[PDB]
């Protein structure tokens, strides 16, 4: 959460951004839980999808 | 990680509870001292 934040503040430059933004923008989903587990050629699949 | 239904997936924390306490009083044994002899004189009767 701290990360997304700070991201979109200073990389995207538009602090006021949603945080799905990163998600859009980045390919990658920030907001699960520790929990789920994925392999790293499946997140590269997911996030060309 | 939740399913369709909110339930959830992972297994959930288990604690092992603790165990009662032995219970432990304090036991102490019992001090004095003697108690010294009176002063002597010679009485009236003889020994026997």
């Amino acid at each position: 959460e701290a990360l997304s934040g700070e991201y979109r503040s200073l990389v995207m430059n538009n602090p006021v951004a949603d945080r799905d933004d990163i998600w859009r923008n980045l390919l990658v989903d920030g907001k699960v839980s520790a929990e789920i587990t994925t392999t790293l050629l499946a997140d590269a699949i997911a996030g060309i999808q | 990680n939740l399913s369709i239904d909110g339930q959830p997936l992972s297994l959930p924390v288990f604690a092992a509870p603790a165990d009662p306490a032995a219970l432990l009083s304090a036991a102490a044994a019992a001090s004095g001292g003697s108690k010294p002899l009176p002063s002597a004189d010679i009485p009236a009767m003889r020994f026997p």
